């Protein structure tokens, strides 16, 4: 239920129940969609009011991604029994040598899973290099050992289009952080080691625990780029007019915008009293 | 109060606007009205200072 | 010392330039101190002005 | 009617003396519209007279 003035009525509901429908549409980006960026009202109106017209759909856009918020505590339980299984797997194996497993497997297991949203990326990595390293021990192939360099993340002894499968799901994901496809195709395979394959299903729900992790941090920080320099040169413009009004819109407006909260903080405040610092906008 | 303050929800705060929810909640403990601006490490030692 | 170039981790010696690349547990900063005032006792400047 | 709620806030509520009223003052003119839908609270007072205080206030302001 945004409202602003300064347009039409039949854009306005088309986009803002463009946006209840956005979750369910692939590929979704303000960047990738532009269709929302020529409807801010560019040479048609006043320099304000396109200012605000443009902060104020890009904070709906944003309140409405907070509003889908893909979920991640399936995948991070399945994660953690896969971990767990792992572990038991390569519990009885027997390696090379039992010292520098033994060190990786206590390296893995006790990394069950994390609280927040913050703790997730660093343990799932670490998780991820043990758990590879050890992949590589049980194969008895080569690894970077030297000292500074970390083993990369990849997968093990697989076909090219199981890989090319992972690949294109890693993309179908980085366009759609909201759509979960696990395990698309059969990566359980009989004709290689169990430890292997129970490693490399781990290695996938660690690709899209990441995955997910990326795209969302990123759309986040673009979404909050663009509505921190709309609010900079809001609060450059509405400045050069000494009033009550631009008074009254500049004290809503100098509330941080670098959290979902803060920002849904100021979008509420620019909701309950809309009628206050309206009249310092013109209509064209 | 018996509960500490721990969830960052439980308290918000506006500045320079006409909030009669927050006027009307002086000597009451539970909003507990804190300014956008954090205190950074540096400015936080120069107090303890 | 021993730099890392790539997978590596071959040596580097380099030249000290001056008397100041020296590290202060062998040339601290005082013995530094006594040599400017030396030096300011042969220039003839051990009052300065 | 909305003349005798308007009385009621600016008498009840705020306590305005006769002479000033919401006619000769635009920020009361647009605040008043607004403490009419606070329902609760009117019991206390001195709230709403701090909030027009610092209202009136950022009205005369350079910043």
């Amino acid at each position: 239920s945004l409202q602003f003035i300064g347009l039409q009525r039949r854009d306005v509901v088309a986009l803002v129940n463009f946006l209840r429908h956005l979750t369910q549409k692939p590929d979704v980006d303000l960047e990738a969609h532009p269709k929302i960026l020529k409807k801010c009202g560019e040479k048609r109106l006043h320099r304000r009011t396109v200012l605000f017209n443009e902060l104020m759909l890009w904070l709906g856009y944003y309140r409405e991604l907070r509003f889908h918020n893909p979920d991640l505590s399936s995948v991070l339980e399945e994660f953690e029994v896969r971990c767990v299984a792992v572990a038991r797997r390569g519990y009885t194996y027997p390696f090379g040598d039992r010292g520098k497993a033994r060190d990786h497997l206590a390296v893995l297991d006790r990394t069950e899973f994390d609280t927040d949203v913050r703790h997730d990326a660093e343990i799932v990595e670490r998780a991820l290099v043990s758990a590879v390293i050890l992949a590589k021990m049980s194969v008895r192939e080569t690894l970077v050992t030297a000292i500074g360099q970390t083993e990369p993340i990849a997968f093990v002894h697989l076909k090219d289009t199981e890989v090319q499968r992972i690949e294109e799901n890693l993309e179908g994901v980085r366009r759609n952080m909201f759509c979960v496809k696990p395990l698309d195709l059969n990566l359980d395979r009989h004709a290689n080691t169990a430890l292997v394959n129970a490693v490399n299903k781990l290695v996938y729900t660690g690709r899209l625990i990441m995955n997910v992790r990326r795209s969302w941090e990123e759309l986040e920080r673009k979404c909050l780029a663009r509505i921190q320099e709309r609010c900079k040169l809001l609060v450059k413009e509405l400045r050069m007019c000494l009033s009550f009004d631009s008074n009254y819109c500049r004290n809503i407006l100098k509330h941080a915008v670098e959290n979902g909260d803060s920002a849904d903080t100021l979008l509420e405040l620019l909701i309950e009293d809309f009628d206050i610092y309206v009249d310092s906008f013109p209509q064209s | 109060d018996r509960q500490p303050l721990n969830p960052a929800n439980i308290e918000a705060r506006h500045h320079g606007v006409s909030d009669v929810p927050r006027l009307g909640a002086m000597d009451a403990d539970e909003p507990l009205f804190v300014d956008d601006y954090r205190a950074t490490d540096d400015e936080w030692t120069l107090q303890k200072v | 010392t021993h730099c890392q170039e790539n997978s590596e981790t071959v040596a580097l010696c380099t030249p000290r330039i001056v008397i100041g690349n020296l590290p202060d547990g062998l040339a601290p900063g005082p013995f530094h101190e006594l040599r400017t005032w030396e030096i300011m006792e042969h220039m003839r400047l051990r009052p300065p002005p | 009617k909305r003349d005798e709620k308007h009385r009621h806030v600016v008498n009840v509520v705020l306590e305005l003396p006769t002479e000033i009223s919401e006619a000769t003052h635009p920020v009361l003119a647009t605040m008043l519209s607004k403490y009419t839908r606070m329902s609760s609270l009117f019991n206390d007072k001195c709230a709403f007279k701090l909030d027009l205080l610092r209202m009136v206030a950022v009205s005369r302001t350079r910043r």
